[PDB]
Protein backbone atom coordinates (compact mmCIF):
# COMPACT_ATOMS: atom_id res chain seq x y z
CA UNK A 1 0.00 0.00 0.00
CA UNK A 2 2.86 2.39 0.74
CA UNK A 3 4.67 1.33 -2.44
CA UNK A 4 1.75 1.88 -4.82
CA UNK A 5 0.39 5.06 -3.25
CA UNK A 6 3.86 6.63 -3.26
CA UNK A 7 4.48 5.53 -6.85
CA UNK A 8 1.31 7.26 -8.06
CA UNK A 9 2.42 10.38 -6.20
CA UNK A 10 5.74 10.28 -8.04
CA UNK A 11 3.89 10.16 -11.37
CA UNK A 12 1.85 13.23 -10.42
CA UNK A 13 5.06 15.00 -9.40
CA UNK A 14 6.89 13.90 -12.55
CA UNK A 15 4.12 15.09 -14.87
CA UNK A 16 3.85 18.42 -13.04
CA UNK A 17 7.58 19.13 -12.76
CA UNK A 18 8.63 17.65 -16.12
CA UNK A 19 6.46 18.76 -19.05
CA UNK A 20 8.66 17.08 -21.69
CA UNK A 21 7.47 13.54 -20.91
CA UNK A 22 4.39 14.24 -23.06
CA UNK A 23 6.51 15.44 -25.98
CA UNK A 24 5.53 12.28 -27.85
CA UNK A 25 2.05 13.75 -28.28
CA UNK A 26 3.43 17.29 -28.63
CA UNK A 27 5.30 16.11 -31.73
CA UNK A 28 2.00 15.06 -33.33
CA UNK A 29 0.70 18.60 -32.75
CA UNK A 30 4.00 20.00 -34.02
CA UNK A 31 3.92 17.80 -37.13
CA UNK A 32 0.39 19.04 -37.82
CA UNK A 33 1.38 22.66 -37.13
CA UNK A 34 4.38 22.48 -39.45
CA UNK A 35 2.29 20.74 -42.13
CA UNK A 36 -0.65 23.15 -41.98
CA UNK A 37 1.54 26.27 -41.85
CA UNK A 38 3.74 25.13 -44.75
CA UNK A 39 0.75 24.38 -46.99
CA UNK A 40 -0.56 27.91 -46.37
CA UNK A 41 2.81 29.61 -46.85
CA UNK A 42 3.19 28.00 -50.29
CA UNK A 43 0.38 30.26 -51.54
CA UNK A 44 2.71 33.27 -51.28
CA UNK A 45 5.49 31.60 -53.30
CA UNK A 46 5.66 32.54 -56.98
CA UNK A 47 6.42 28.98 -58.19
CA UNK A 48 8.14 30.60 -61.16
CA UNK B 1 -21.46 41.35 -43.56
CA UNK B 2 -19.71 39.37 -46.28
CA UNK B 3 -18.29 41.93 -48.72
CA UNK B 4 -15.41 42.52 -51.13
CA UNK B 5 -13.07 44.96 -49.38
CA UNK B 6 -10.22 46.98 -50.87
CA UNK B 7 -8.49 49.69 -48.83
CA UNK B 8 -5.67 51.19 -50.91
CA UNK B 9 -3.30 48.25 -50.44
CA UNK B 10 -4.95 44.97 -51.37
CA UNK B 11 -8.00 43.15 -52.69
CA UNK B 12 -9.93 40.60 -50.67
CA UNK B 13 -13.32 39.29 -49.63
CA UNK B 14 -14.38 38.75 -46.03
CA UNK B 15 -16.30 40.02 -43.04
CA UNK B 16 -15.07 43.31 -41.56
CA UNK B 17 -15.54 43.84 -37.82
CA UNK B 18 -14.08 46.64 -35.71
CA UNK B 19 -11.91 45.36 -32.85
CA UNK B 20 -9.97 46.71 -29.88
CA UNK B 21 -6.54 46.25 -31.48
CA UNK B 22 -4.31 49.34 -31.56
CA UNK B 23 -2.16 50.23 -34.57
CA UNK B 24 0.77 52.62 -34.53
CA UNK B 25 0.23 55.83 -36.54
CA UNK B 26 2.56 54.61 -39.32
CA UNK B 27 1.20 51.03 -39.35
CA UNK B 28 -1.29 50.52 -42.19
CA UNK B 29 -2.38 46.86 -42.05
CA UNK B 30 -1.22 43.71 -40.30
CA UNK B 31 -0.80 40.00 -40.85
CA UNK B 32 -0.95 36.83 -38.76
CA UNK B 33 1.64 34.07 -38.29
CA UNK B 34 0.45 32.61 -41.61
CA UNK B 35 1.44 35.83 -43.46
CA UNK B 36 -2.22 36.48 -44.29
CA UNK B 37 -3.80 39.85 -43.54
CA UNK B 38 -6.19 39.63 -40.58
CA UNK B 39 -6.68 43.38 -40.07
CA UNK B 40 -6.66 46.67 -41.98
CA UNK B 41 -6.93 50.33 -40.98
CA UNK B 42 -9.26 52.80 -42.70
CA UNK B 43 -7.17 54.98 -45.07
CA UNK B 44 -9.76 57.79 -44.78
CA UNK B 45 -10.87 57.96 -41.14
CA UNK B 46 -9.23 56.32 -38.11
CA UNK B 47 -10.71 52.85 -37.61
CA UNK B 48 -9.25 49.40 -36.93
Amino acid sequence: ANQFNSAIGKIQDSLSSTASALGKLQDVVNQNAQALNTLVKQLSSNFG
Amino acid sequence: KCVNFNFNGLTGTGVLTESNKKFLPFQQFGRDIADTTDAVRDPQTLEI
